[PDB]
């Protein structure tokens, strides 16, 4: 496998670690998503201690309204992510 | 690598 | 870094790779999208060797209309290829 | 891991 296709599967890998946490196993709830930010995004992110950030972020990511954070707006998440890399050079 | 919040929020 | 940070940053790298290699630097024009394609997504899409596809293939991810994938229009593309891995397991 | 290309597409 090339470093994009590594890529893809580490993409497919960690969002299915946090959204088989609990509840629903192909959604990040608050909790999974809070804990994957502050584990996992902690070069590019300020860790959240505070739930209206944990609030804020669930409501920015979740486009369809129910509640959760599933694959295709974790996939919007970290398009942002990357895109916003783009500062760096 | 910083992101500011307010540019994902 | 993480897996997913290591994942976000070969996103990024291997874009400009591509779309460094002529005309605009940050777009990949049709050569460039075939030979990314070609090179470093073989295990998951069948070689391209038809200028058919090639036209195909931009068309498909070229949401803006101007002729060329930029960075966003790539993203989208590699959410198309996460999303359909979940055949996989 | 082949995706076909009319999922694509
Ligand atoms: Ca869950
Ligand atoms: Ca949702
Ligand atoms: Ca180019
Ligand atoms: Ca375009």
């Amino acid at each position: 496998m090339s470093e994009l296709e590594k890529a893809v599967v580490a993409l497919i890998d960690v969002f299915h670690q946090y959204s088989g946490r609990e509840g629903d196993k192909h959604k990040l709830k608050k909790s999974e998503l809070k804990e994957l930010i502050n584990n996992e995004l902690s070069h590019f992110l300020e860790e959240i201690k505070e739930q209206e950030v944990v609030d804020k972020v669930m409501e920015t990511l979740d486009s369809n309204g129910d509640g959760e954070c599933d694959f295709q707006e974790f996939m919007a998440f970290v398009a942002m992510i990357t895109t916003a890399c783009h500062e760096f050079f | 690598t910083k992101i500011d919040w307010n540019k994902i929020l």
